[PDB]
RNA sequence: GUGAACAGCCUCUAGUUGAUAGAAUAAUGUAGAUAAGGGAAGUCGGCAAAAUAGAUCCGUAACUUCGGGAUAAGGAUUGGC
RNA sequence: CUCUUAAGGUAGCCAAAUGCCUCGUCAUCUAAUUAGUGACGCGCAUGAAUGGAUUAACGAGAUUCCCACUGUCCCUAUCUA
RNA sequence: GCAGUCAAGCGUUCAUAGCGACAUUGCUUUUUGAUUCUUCGAUGUCGGCUCUUCCUAUCAUACCGAAGCAGAAUUCGGUAAGCGUUGGAUUGUUCACCCACUAAUAGGGAACGUGAGCUGGGUUUAGACCGUCGUGAGACAGGUUAGUUUUACCCUACUGAUGAAUGUUACCGCAAUAGUAAUUGAACUUAGUACGAGAGGAACAGUUCAUUCGGAUAAUUGGUUUUUGCGGCUGUCUGAUCAGGCAUUGCCGCGAAGCUACCAUCCGCUGGAUUAUGGCUGAACGCCUCUAAGUCAGAAUCCAUGCUAGAACGCGGUGAUUU
């Protein structure tokens, strides 16, 4: 079993959950729920949506030896 | 004249009448066939339907397109804190059917069961079984006189057990008392076992095990009065139609001059008894186990209780059963689990499951997390907190 | 004789009669207009409905005049109704598409524009051969 | 005021606040709404419902009594600062 | 050629809201069309102000298809008063 | 309309595998006629929708018997109505006819079922056009178009819902009776086998799915939003801000919970006795014979198991019974 991730928001996606969408080009788009999906369907930009892993990474939100002996 | 096109009849006449079932307890209409060579155990169990979650497991069905593939399955979760035995009842077969010729009740009765014999408990003097308890003051030869009586007579012996309601998140305080049939051998051995268990406790794993097939017996979640169309599945009548579209157009032919037991008509829906069969037992809980939700594959210590807790229900603090699919009735309702009425080979049964993963995400919405320990990890630290 | 090698687990029906889906092969049919579903039983007033991998009988509404105005079997490669597989996932394509083929199940054309659902490619090894990305 | 505008919507003045009421929120209704995939297969028939829409720019067929047809068709735009 | 008339249906139009036969035949549109349209015409019973033919534009008129759109339908579901 | 009897013929040969002339006996009352009993101080007329039940003269699905049955396929027949008999094109139509899927697309009844259930397209008033007829009014069983579908609160019936009385109250139970449910296909394999010269080409055991039907259920996925839960927008109103009112829920994005969808998931049991039929043993009848006595095996049948009610005038076990 793989956890997948929401390619829009970035939120973890547990099995048998969320939706999945195959665009014409075979780019596969996995959503954790209707909310992310419905954004995708309005042409909404994740980096422009405050709560997306994309957005907060863009805004840098809250990221906070050996011996050679050869 | 005649139908002009043929279709099945709507609805199953066998489940008539559609009336409101006799009580929220569903009655056990039968028990497994007694094999007396086996040790004495319960044939059924009492519990409460909590909620549902999702599963992940590998599938053993050689030749299936999913053989050795993972599958998600819905399951349901029954709060199953051990029953307490309060008494045994004996039955003799007569030409008129089976008949109960006595009951024996243990000395001390729990204030949960006592609460069941009372409509208003706070006002009562709580006199129940006070004089019955006086039957123990001596060596209890009055008691024994029945116990050996049931031994002498009685082709069939059942145990009276009750739930521990207090031990569950419910608000209901008044336990549920029910007759359970005893399918270990030798009617004497049965009432022996009965006595030694008076006032004692019995938990769920003495009854059922994993992979086992068990039947559910419960009262249907009720909808009150219903229209013809949703109750029987009648086709909707056309838009253009005067005076109602959710109906039967022809309540019946002119003759006979009376509308028929077989015609769809609007009345109660829901809240019936249902006896539902064949569920595979996916998990046998122990409330004394931390890492209930865990799995040999999962390993991270969590119980089956979701974040935010089973909606409308609570925390599952005790032993429990997890069963595949869905069970009749709704959350908080008292539920009976019964051993199967028959030996089922079926290969679908006899599949011995091993859960990989039990979905812990909260059910009060679209949950993003399992543990609280994960939610912190992903989200990090907040304006409360540190 | 519906060559169709394998079983098929049920997936939700998105394609009743009257539904016109795109033509995903090089045949030169632009669209297929589904007049029936192979292997559908009957219920009063229910519209026979196909889904991924289902064989149907279609006519070609837009295409080469050779292919118009005649009934001929199809295979649905592309759905657009969300369906659910046994691994839990609810998935759906962007369009409805099928490839005209023969009763054996052998394609009319040599190639399939677009992707194909894994169920249909497992069903029909001649669709397998001509298939691009799968799922 | 907005607006092409005695439209529709909100307001000042004056004038109302009259219409049996209380508690629920079954079925069926009357009145108003929304629906995944399909898109008239429903049906006497698209009945009914949906879709369309204002303004600026661009584009605009057959036919014609040369006045028309014509908002034909069909596109692009539009806020605030 | 013949019988016959006051004269014996011309120009036109047609299975037409006029055709019994009749769901006429052929063509066309369809998977399939007693429907539509185009033709043909010994036309039951077409036809010249009993007006014939044709026609731009118009029409809450009868009919046919197409695109858009839709709970008309597959098939029901949910909300508001 | 459906079924017999005789058996001249058909069937290479061969009446009866499958048929059947000449004749003849019948049944049936979804044909139409014949009649005129009932109703003309009114029994709503055609078709379709929807829904229920019944028939059998069985189209399919079970078990069988026959063949001009090698196999496949088909056809004849028995027990059989348990169970299913569809989606469209023209048509108001019933009918007809094509397309397509299908195991199959059987026939009929219930006031030619069903209009205070619908619809109103046809028919069948009152407007109007045409064609034929008539001097005319008008006619036309000739073609057209427009044309108000009333009432249930009564009784019963049905669906669900309460309930006095048998001391009270309470809990646990029994089960008369009544209801009942499952359906059908495909792929793999058997097997390129049996059989066949070949072309072709099965079945039982087994596995995986699917149809229709049914009871549930809401983890998940979708629908629904007056959570008017959060956010956005226009117009106007509160001097401004902040924060809000009004726009019959002002509109739009998301939207829990609930309800809910083959648009989601889960579940749908096992014994017994028979039918047709094939047999054993076995006389009548020293043989023969499945039948007379007796007897074995057997179908989607039937009775149960299981499943739903639980008699409110069926009932058992049990707690506690007032100053
Ligand atoms: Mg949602
Ligand atoms: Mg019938
Ligand atoms: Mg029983
Ligand atoms: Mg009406
Ligand atoms: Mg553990
Ligand atoms: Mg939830
Ligand atoms: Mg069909
Ligand atoms: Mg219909
Ligand atoms: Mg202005
Ligand atoms: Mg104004
Ligand atoms: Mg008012
Ligand atoms: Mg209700
Ligand atoms: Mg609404
Ligand atoms: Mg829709
Ligand atoms: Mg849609
Ligand atoms: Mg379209
Ligand atoms: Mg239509
Ligand atoms: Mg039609
Ligand atoms: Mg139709
Ligand atoms: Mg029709
Ligand atoms: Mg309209
Ligand atoms: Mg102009
Ligand atoms: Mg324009
Ligand atoms: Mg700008
Ligand atoms: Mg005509
Ligand atoms: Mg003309
Ligand atoms: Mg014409
Ligand atoms: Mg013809
Ligand atoms: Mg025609
Ligand atoms: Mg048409
Ligand atoms: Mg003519
Ligand atoms: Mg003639
Ligand atoms: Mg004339
Ligand atoms: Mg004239
Ligand atoms: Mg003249
Ligand atoms: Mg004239
Ligand atoms: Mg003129
Ligand atoms: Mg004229
Ligand atoms: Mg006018
Ligand atoms: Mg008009
Ligand atoms: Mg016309
Ligand atoms: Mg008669
Ligand atoms: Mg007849
Ligand atoms: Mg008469
Ligand atoms: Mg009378
Ligand atoms: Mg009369
Ligand atoms: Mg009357
Ligand atoms: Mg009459
Ligand atoms: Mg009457
Ligand atoms: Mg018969
Ligand atoms: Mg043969
Ligand atoms: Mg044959
Ligand atoms: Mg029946
Ligand atoms: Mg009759
Ligand atoms: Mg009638
Ligand atoms: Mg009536
Ligand atoms: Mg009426
Ligand atoms: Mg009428
Ligand atoms: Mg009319
Ligand atoms: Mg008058
Ligand atoms: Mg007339
Ligand atoms: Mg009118
Ligand atoms: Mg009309
Ligand atoms: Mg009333
Ligand atoms: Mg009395
Ligand atoms: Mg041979
Ligand atoms: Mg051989
Ligand atoms: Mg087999
Ligand atoms: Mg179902
Ligand atoms: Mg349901
Ligand atoms: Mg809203
Ligand atoms: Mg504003
Ligand atoms: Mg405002
Ligand atoms: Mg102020
Ligand atoms: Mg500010
Ligand atoms: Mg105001
Ligand atoms: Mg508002
Ligand atoms: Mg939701
Ligand atoms: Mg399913
Ligand atoms: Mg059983
Ligand atoms: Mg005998
Ligand atoms: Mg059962
Ligand atoms: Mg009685
Ligand atoms: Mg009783
Ligand atoms: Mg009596
Ligand atoms: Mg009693």
């Amino acid at each position: 079993m793989k956890v997948e991730i929401d390619s829009f928001s970035g939120a973890k996606i547990y099995p048998g959950r969320g939706t999945l969408f195959v665009r014409g080009d075979s780019k596969i788009f996995r959503f954790q729920n209707s909310k992310s999906a419905s954004l995708f369907k309005q042409r909404k930009n994740p980096r422009r949506i405050a709560w997306t892993v994309l957005f907060r990474k863009h805004h840098k939100k809250g990221i906070t030896r050996k011996t050679v002996k050869a | 004249s005649h139908r002009k096109y043929e279709a099945p009849r709507h609805g199953h006449l066998g489940f008539l009448p559609r009336k409101r079932a006799a009580s929220i307890r569903a009655r056990v209409k039968a028990f497994p066939k007694d094999d007396r060579s086996k040790p004495v155990a319960l044939t059924s169990f009492l519990g409460y339907k909590a909620g549902m979650t999702t599963i992940v497991r590998d599938l053993d069905r050689p030749g299936s397109k999913f053989h050795k593939r993972e599958v998600v399955e819905a399951v349901t979760v029954v709060d199953t804190p051990p029953v307490v035995v309060v008494g045994v009842v004996g039955y003799v077969e007569t030409p008129r059917g089976l008949r109960s010729l006595t009951t024996v009740w243990a000395e001390h009765l729990s204030d949960e069961v006592k609460r069941r014999f009372y409509k208003n408990w706070y006002k009562s003097k709580k006199k129940a079984f006070t004089k019955y308890s006086a039957k123990y003051a001596q060596d209890g030869a009055g008691i024994e006189r029945e116990l050996a009586r049931i031994k002498k007579y009685a082709s069939v012996v059942r145990v009276l057990v009750h739930t521990q309601i207090r031990k569950t998140p419910l608000a209901q305080k008044k336990a549920h008392l029910a007759e359970i049939q005893l399918n270990g051998g030798s009617i004497s051995e049965k009432v022996d076992w009965a006595r030694e268990h008076f006032e004692k406790t019995v938990a769920v794993d003495s009854v059922f095990e994993q992979n086992e097939m068990i039947d559910a017996i419960a009262v249907t979640k009720g909808h009150g009065f219903e229209g013809v169309t949703h109750r029987w599945g009648t086709k909707k009548l056309p838009r253009k139609t005067h005076r109602g579209l959710r109906k039967v157009a022809c309540i019946g032919a002119w003759h006979p001059a009376h509308v028929m037991w077989s015609v769809a008509r609007a009345g109660q829906r829901g809240y019936h008894s249902r006896t539902s069969i064949n569920h595979k037992i996916y998990r046998v809980g122990k409330g004394d186990d931390e890492a209930n939700g865990a799995t040999s594959f999962d390993r991270t210590k969590k119980t089956i209780t979701p974040m935010g807790g089973f909606v409308h229900y609570g925390e599952i603090k005790n032993d429990f059963i997890m069963v595949k699919g869905c069970i009749p009735g709704n959350r908080k309702r008292i539920v009976t689990l019964r051993k199967s009425l028959y030996t089922n080979t079926s290969r679908k049964a006899l599949e011995e499951v091993s859960l990989k993963w039990i979905d812990t995400a909260s059910k009060f919405g679209k949950g993003r997390f399992q543990t609280p320990a994960e939610k912190h990890a992903f989200m990090g630290t907040l304006k409360k907190d540190l | 004789g519906n060559g169709a090698q394998g079983t098929k687990f049920r997936i939700s029906l998105g394609l009743p009669v009257g539904a016109i889906m795109n033509c995903a092969d090089n045949s030169g049919a632009r669209n297929l207009y589904i007049i029936a579903v192979k292997g559908s039983g009957s219920r009063l007033n229910r519209l026979p409905a196909a889904s991924l991998g289902d064989m149907v009988m279609a006519t070609v509404k837009k295409g080469k005049p050779e292919l118009r105005k005649k009934v001929m079997p199809a295979i649905v490669v592309r759905q657009a109704k969300s369906w659910r597989r046994r691994d839990g996932v609810f998935l759906y394509f962007e369009d409805n598409a099928g490839v005209i083929a023969n009763p054996k199940g052998e394609m009319k054309g040599s190639a399939i524009t677009g992707p194909v659902g894994k169920e249909c490619a497992d069903l029909w090894p001649r669709v397998a051969s001509n298939s691009g990305v799968v799922v």
